[PDB]
RNA sequence: ACACAAACGGCGCGCG
DNA sequence: GTCCTATCGATCTTCGGAAGAGATTCAGA
DNA sequence: CTGAATCTCTTCCCGCGCGCCGTAGGAC
């Protein structure tokens, strides 16, 4: 039926009673010996309904004719039984009653309307304190708690001038008692006067809460429940276990404790016990029902004789095993199949196999059809009937059904889209699965015995969406990157790369040949070797500048195997890249450009080929492995017993004491280092080199044609490690703490280890296991949270109507560039016109779809930088514009519009979690930046600058180095001049920080203190003895009182003026600075007298998305003014940056410890770092945010896996910072109604500043705020999708104040009531719905 | 293990699990998404409403195929209102708005 | 059949599935036999292969309901 | 009368 | 033996862990 | 009204296969 939206709501108690069809009053469910449902008790049938088919329990109806009438005799209606699991009942409480959500959300619901904590009014809550209300005639107060002593002395002060009750009665008269409205405005008035901040937040946080309840249609008095409702009875089955010894159903004994309790306290209530013990009995019946509700937010939960905590109510929906992850966001599905997996190499690529087994079962309701439709099945009975024969018709049938129906195969846990991919059946005899080789590699599938899924699309929509998208022939290229994932195995790639090699001599070679054909009868009749060398004649095919193929032929000098494999290569490429060794790497980017070069078609069909051919000459090659394959250098005992020798000098001379315990043992990890390298160098060199072979007389030597050699070398499997260890030494190795054993492991493989040897290999090999192990927990945690935050967003527009964007740049560290600027631009947009080399020409449009050929055209320029444009820059409404986007990865071209990005970045960056862990010089020219410096009387430049970098070219003009240069430190290079290796940056002092005399002049102790300030360190053995100045933290009054400053002077009797302005040139000074250079003496301009002293994967970039502040971050300026100190340092130091215009009042508060990188009269601007450290992503946003913390948090992650050389596209984690600063921080009334300092989403506060302002009314100005994912996630606006994420109940409550109503936005909300998302094909229905409307 | 059709959980109207009982493979969370990563949608409605949640939905799927129409009616899958109903147990009151 | 072709015809992955279903449902129980010839293939290939050559579009299944309708 | 069928919740061990 | 009947809540083998943000809370300023 | 040193209810990959196993107290 149609709807739209769902509302939160509180329930007054009539609609409770609305709901109700019946009170509950006997606490009981069964007559246990006829087991009959009791009336009135937990299961009465005419309160719910009927327990069989339509029929009463006493049998008075018997036919749906009936159907609309009571029946005297017992009452339930006869109807459906299924009516007993919809409607509900009530139950009348006793006393009014406490929700206890509403009083323990963590700010509490109720006590902050109180303004009353939590632990008090929980007294009054539970009957063991007084509130007293009305008062105001005494000492009393409006809602003061007091102790029942104090209240019952208070009885003896007076009779009835006030009152004073307990329980939830109190708090529901106090709620009542509440001028609600008034109160707001009351706190208003307040608001306006409060001084203080932290008063403040706690007083903006009430008036919102009041501003939204009256708001909505919540009142709180309803809070406090009265009558209560429970579920139906079927909703709650109880399962006859074992006949009558039923299985516990605990939402059923919860209601019977309550209904019990309940109804003991009504006894006493009618007999009027004495106030006492019903007063303890009130508690005990809120106890019940605080349990029933939570049991476990209560101090303790309760359990039965089994010692297990009962199951609330929260818990069914709560946490993991609540409903939306056991039910709702998956869910058991009948046409399923599983089973092992096996790879079918005759397969096509297009192509799956099943067993007939499955197939016979998964496709019953269709072999029905035909079967009917063959008229050979009277009745489906009949079919059922027939099938059970297995009868041949049967398969018959069957193989017309399954024709070409597609099919669903997945593996568990899916790593992305990927992940599940459609095929086309073929039948098979036996039991396994069979699959295509190279599509299993895309799904990670290892044979060890790894189980599969099967699915079956039912209806003609979901074929078509199945064989459209899923299908494999579709899935060639990753989403992650727009790079082939099919790229061959490591069977199929070495049995090539074997056939490509070439060898010096061989059977047959030498002969000219026309062309392929003969070539491979040759090959077949035996009389010319694979590799042989070999002229042939060839023919190949050029695409003309519109694409038309033409033709040409010539001869080649080529091994035989290269020609016939240059049959299955299609036109259209050249013949040169297959004239060669073709390894995984050679064979990748072959592949790759052979796609792009002729399209997909025929890619498809080659790839089968290149399967096909290599297994086939696989298994001619024999390519075997030995141990006799494993040649051993026989240098390894020579250079181990070398490098012992040496080692054992490093002893002894720590022996003789000539060297400390640490550089003894680091200087023989060293010695071991030299030797396994040069172990290595013989063991690989020698492999590589292991054939001598002779050529028509005399020898030659070429690439071994050895197993192993082969398998590495082909990039198949393996790496040079492996052999290392195998052929070599397993080598150094550490302890489970990463300390490396003083010894390395000097045995190969080969021969056996000893066995301390193996046993401290144990070591590193449990950690890696004991890493991954975690690691796959931890990893999938974090993706969960990803995909929550990130599947709200969607591409819904075209052009959002920005020029802005960012710029892109090659990473340029550890010098010069470590990523080329052509890989990341690609795909992209421009922002604006390219300028091309030169001035004022433009080389490319200013949104050009920067495709590869201009990327390329680009490169060939001098370009460094670009500027395109982003998903965060922009601006559409509810969503993303394609051009923002720009190429989807899956497909070459620009995106199709209704896609949902947010789970494939998602998903992008999942898998390669997974992969993460949880355990001057060159050539070029010098460029400076944030340049300040002077010139020393050694002719060379010295840095003022307290934040210098240097960058050099690269003659071309194009830009790629980069380098920090301390303050203080010496330029060797100035000019810009050219420069080389060795040719050292900088005379700069990496240990300790300097003070410069900027000015030239005599270095004076004017205003410099004897004693209280500076002062004569002993200085040991010295002999000489230094004066050192002191710190404020440390030194005496008289240190702060005289703070002394490094003055310079001249003939004025004081330092000639900073250049250009009168201002004395002191430098005020820190402690540990040590002057021997004492006053009078001489100095220039920028000299220096001080030298005062200063991981892993997965975790790091977690806490990075979730943006957690770091554990001490660094301490950065802000505002452009001139640094001074003073509230002189106690607990925190203060310094005042002061702009010359408009705010020079600001002043922080700043801790002792830090160093900084200004005292008190340096000119500072926004961000500057005062000290290095960790920088809160925050206050990235707060100075300078929306472009430039994405470039920082961009780099930040792509660090981690440029690290382990994952090529992640960058442009997903764009998407992921979209919703980070998808909210947005208000401070000002604006012309809206939004409070004048208000925390919004960007979106609804940016489309109504546009029709705010369009009407020319003042927009509000407001600042972009960064929220960590988990915390963006749970804060988003449609609730339902935070609800089934997790905290549940913290959100419920969220929503129940607010009486929120969502309009099932976004995907989530979709997906949980089943209709159709608008993703791809749902977005065209539900756009076309909109439509509608 | 394959099962085609089968019995059904009485708390919740799904497929019933593993392969003592004749239950069904489930899809998990997880693959989802994968399914929402494709453009398709169809396939994810008929998913959760045909094969796992809906009585009706899935019983007139069952005649249809008998009918060779290979088409779904849009249905409710049931387990949502088996929450709803659980969170108007609870002191919340909740509605489905028609407009 | 694998198509990654026709989807040029129709410009877009999404609509090529909905329109194709759309034409689909009429050659299955709908009437309106199938314009591409028949090689015991099934409704979804056999109306995927119309719009494969071109030949159904959008565009012509808009026209094509309307104008039947008539009396 | 032309029709249902045997799981609710935990624990241990293994699996990719 | 079969079958009926009313609460259910103390003292015993307990502790077996730990990151991260809203109360309530220690020291004056 | 500032200060940390104090403070507790969230979360802890996806699926699968067996095996066992579930209120107390009493007409004597
Ligand atoms: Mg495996
Ligand atoms: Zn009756
Ligand atoms: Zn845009």
């Amino acid at each position: 039926e149609e709807f739209d939206a769902i509302k939160i709501a509180l329930a007054s108690p009539d609609m409770i009673r609305s709901w109700s069809f019946g009170e509950v009053k006997k606490p009981e469910t069964i007559n246990y010996r006829t087991f009959k449902p009791e009336r009135d008790g937990l299961f009465c049938a005419r309160i719910f309904g009927p327990v069989k088919d339509y029929e009463c329990l006493c049998g008075k109806y018997k036919r749906l004719k009936h159907r609309g009438v009571i029946c005297e005799k017992c009452g339930v209606e006869v109807t459906q039984t299924k009516v007993r699991r919809e409607r509900m009942g009530h139950i009348e409480l006793a006393s009014p009653t406490a929700h206890i959500w509403f009083l323990k959300s963590l700010p509490s619901r109720i006590g902050l309307l109180l303004d009353m904590p939590l632990r008090d009014i929980e007294r009054v809550l539970y009957f063991e304190s007084y509130v007293v209300i009305e008062g105001g005639m005494t000492n009393l107060e409006r809602q003061q708690i007091l102790t029942e002593e104090q209240y019952l002395d208070a009885l003896e002060e007076f009779g009835d001038e006030f009152d004073a009750k307990m329980g939830a009665e109190a708090i529901q008269a106090l709620l009542k008692s509440m001028d609600l409205e008034q109160e707001c405005e009351q706190l208003r008035e307040e608001l306006n006067e409060t001084n203080s901040e932290t008063k403040r937040k706690k007083l903006t946080k009430r008036i919102k809460l009041l501003e939204a309840f009256v708001q909505s249609g919540n009142k709180p008095e309803w809070m406090i429940l009265t009558v209560l409702p429970v579920l139906p009875p079927d909703l709650r089955p109880l399962v006859p276990l074992d006949g009558g010894r039923f299985a516990t159903s605990d939402l059923n004994d919860l209601y019977r404790r309550v209904i019990n309790r309940n109804n003991r306290l009504k006894r006493l209530l009618d007999l009027a016990a004495p106030d006492i013990i019903v007063r303890n009995e009130k508690r005990m019946l809120q106890e019940a029902v605080d349990a029933l509700l939570d049991n476990g937010r209560r101090g303790r939960a309760i359990t039965g004789s089994n010692k297990r905590p009962l199951k609330s109510l929260a818990d069914m929906i709560k946490g993991k095993q609540g409903r939306f992850r056991q039910n709702l966001l998956g869910k058991r599905v009948d046409y399923s199949g599983r089973s092992v997996i096996t790879v079918g190499p005759y397969l096509r690529l297009h192509q799956c196999g099943l067993p007939k087994k499955m197939a016979l079962e998964l496709f019953k309701p269709f072999i029905y059809g035909k079967l009917e439709l063959r008229g050979l099945a009277t009745t489906i009975k009949a079919a059922k009937k027939m099938v059970e024969r297995e009868e041949a018709v049967v398969w018959d049938i069957l193989d017309e059904v399954i024709r070409e129906h597609p099919v669903l195969l997945n593996r568990a846990p899916t790593l992305h889209r990927l992940g599940i991919q459609a095929f086309e059946p073929v039948l098979i005899e036996g039991k396994a699965i069979q699959l295509h080789p190279l599509v299993c590699a895309a799904y990670n599938a290892d044979f060890d015995g790894d189980q599969m899924a099967v699915h079956v699309p039912l209806t003609l929509e979901a074929q078509l969406e199945a064989r459209a998208l899923m299908m494999s022939t579709n899935n060639i290229l990753s989403p992650a990157n727009g790079e082939p994932i099919i790229v061959p195995s490591q069977d199929v790639v070495l049995g090539l790369y074997y056939m490509t090699r070439d060898c010096v001599n061989a059977k047959g070679e030498g002969m000219v040949l026309t062309g392929p054909k003969e070539a491979e009868r040759l090959y077949r009749s035996g009389l010319a070797s694979l590799h042989a060398r070999v002229k042939v004649r060839i023919t190949e095919y050029e695409k003309d500048a519109n694409g038309e193929l033409v033709a040409k032929t010539s001869l080649k000098d080529t091994t035989v195997g290269r020609a016939i494999l240059w049959m299955i290569v299609p036109k259209g490429l050249p013949y040169s890249i297959v004239n060669q060794a073709l390894g995984k790497k050679a064979i990748s980017k072959m592949l790759n450009t052979c796609y792009r070069i002729l399209g997909l078609k025929p890619t498809v069909i080659f790839a089968d080929q290149i399967m096909y051919t290599g297994f086939a000459y696989a298994a001619r090659s024999g390519a075997s492995v030995g141990i006799d394959d494993m040649v051993i250098p026989e240098k390894k005992h020579e250079i181990i017993s070398e490098a012992e020798a040496e080692v054992a000098e490093i002893q002894e001379q720590f022996q003789s004491g000539l060297v400390t315990a640490g550089e003894r043992y680091n200087k023989v990890i060293d010695i071991w280092a030299a030797a396994n390298d040069r172990v290595s160098k013989a063991m690989m060199d020698n492999l590589q080199t292991e054939t001598v072979i002779n050529r028509d007389g005399q020898e030659e030597k070429q690439v071994s044609f050895n197993s192993i050699y082969m398998m590495a070398d082909s990039g198949a499997r393996g790496s040079a490690a492996q052999i290392r260890q195998l052929a070599g030494m397993r080598g150094l190795m550490a302890k489970p703490d990463g300390s490396i054993i003083e010894t390395p492991i000097t045995a190969n493989f080969r021969e056996g280890l000893n066995v301390l040897q193996y046993f401290i290999s144990t070591h590193g090999a449990r950690k890696g296991l004991a890493d991954t192990a975690l690691k796959t927990a931890n990893s999938g945690y974090l993706t969960r949270r990803l995909v929550d935050v990130a599947q709200d967003l969607v591409v819904t527009e075209d052009d959002c109507g920005t020029h802005e964007g960012i710029m892109m740049t090659p990473v340029i560290e550890g010098g010069d560039v470590k990523e080329p600027l052509r890989d990341r631009v690609l795909g992209r947009v421009t922002a604006e016109d390219v300028l091309k080399p030169g001035t004022a020409d433009i080389l490319v449009p200013r949104n050009t779809l920067l495709h590869e050929q201009w990327c390329d055209l680009l490169e060939e320029n001098s370009v460094d930088a670009v500027k395109v444009r982003s998903v965060v820059s922009c601006d559409t409404d509810f969503g993303v514009c394609a051009h923002c986007y720009g190429r989807d990865l899956a497909r070459g071209h620009i995106i199709n519009k209704g896609e949902a990005i947010g789970v494939i970045a998602a998903q992008s960056i999942g898998e390669p979690g997974t992969q993460l862990t949880m355990r001057v010089k060159n050539k070029g020219s010098i460029k400076l930046s944030n340049v300040k410096s002077v010139v020393n009387s050694s002719g060379k430049l010295v840095i003022t600058s307290r934040n210098t970098e240097l960058k050099l070219i690269d003659e071309f003009g194009r830009t790629k180095e980069s380098y920090k240069v301390p303050y203080g430190a010496v330029l060797a290079k100035g000019d810009g001049e050219q420069v080389a290796g060795g040719e050292t940056v900088a005379n700069w002092d990496p240990h300790t920080m300097p003070v410069i005399t900027e000015v030239s002049g005599f270095v004076r102790f004017t205003d410099m203190i004897d004693g209280q300030t500076i002062t004569r360190q002993t200085d040991e053995l010295t002999g000489l003895s230094s004066l050192v100045v002191l710190d404020s933290a440390e030194r005496t009054a008289g240190g702060k009182d005289l703070r002394p400053a490094l003055k310079i002077v001249d003939a004025q009797g004081n330092d000639v003026l900073i250049p250009g302005t009168d201002m004395p040139a002191q430098y005020f000074l820190p402690g540990k600075a040590i002057v021997q250079l004492e006053d009078g003496v001489q100095i220039s301009s920028g000299d220096t007298l001080a030298r005062i002293p200063q991981t892993g994967g997965l975790p790091r970039v977690a806490d990075l998305f979730e943006a957690r502040r770091p554990k001490e971050p660094a301490i950065l300026a802000e505002i452009s003014g001139i640094v001074s100190f003073g509230k002189e340092t106690k607990g925190k130091r203060r310094l005042v940056i002061t702009p010359v215009d408009g705010s020079d009042p600001y002043e922080e508060m700043i801790p002792k410890w830090r160093q900084l990188n200004v005292f008190e009269g340096e000119r500072v601007e926004r961000g500057d770092v005062i000290s290095d450290g960790p920088e809160a992503p925050h206050d990235i946003l707060r100075l300078r945010g929306v472009h430039a913390v994405t470039r920082y948090i961009v780099n930040e992650v792509q660090d981690v896996y440029r690290l382990q050389g994952v090529k992640i596209n960058d442009k997903h984690i764009e998407v992921i910072v979209r919703q980070m600063l998808r909210k947005a921080t208000i401070v000002n009334a604006g012309s809206s109604d939004f409070l004048e300092g208000e925390q919004v989403e960007y979106s609804r506060v940016k489309i109504a500043n546009r029709e705010l302002e369009a009407n020319g009314k003042v927009g509000a100005t407001y600042s972009r705020d960064l929220l960590g994912i988990t915390k963006a996630s749970l804060a988003t606006e449609s609730f339902i999708s935070a609800a089934s994420f997790q905290e549940t109940t913290r959100v419920l409550t969220e929503a129940a104040v607010a009486g929120k109503r969502d309009e099932l936005r976004g995907l989530k909300e979709n997906v949980i009531v089943g209709r159709l998302i608008p993703a791809g094909t749902g977005y065209a229905y539900h756009q076309d719905r909109m439509r509608r409307r | 293990h394959a099962r085609s059709t089968g019995s059904y959980s009485l708390v919740t109207q799904q497929p019933l699990g593993g392969k003592a009982q004749f239950g069904g493979q489930r899809f998990g969370e997880m693959e989802v998404w994968a399914l929402e990563a494709y453009g398709a949608a169809y396939t994810l409605q008929e998913m959760l409403t045909v094969k796992s949640d809906d009585v009706n939905g899935r019983t007139k799927m069952y005649k249809n195929i008998v009918d060779g129409n290979h088409q779904m009616e849009p249905g409710m899958p049931e387990s949502f209102n088996v929450l709803l109903k659980e969170i108007r147990s609870l002191g919340i009151n909740i509605e489905l708005e028609d407009e | 059949v694998t198509v990654q072709d026709a989807v040029e015809k129709i410009g877009n992955r999404f609509d090529l599935v909905l329109v194709a279903a759309r034409r689909a449902r009429q050659m299955q129980v709908g009437g309106k036999d199938p314009l591409v010839p028949e090689e015991n293939d099934k409704t979804t290939v056999i109306a995927l292969r119309e719009i494969e050559e071109g030949l159904i579009n959008n565009q012509i299944l808009d026209v094509r309901e309307r104008q039947e309708q008539q009396e």
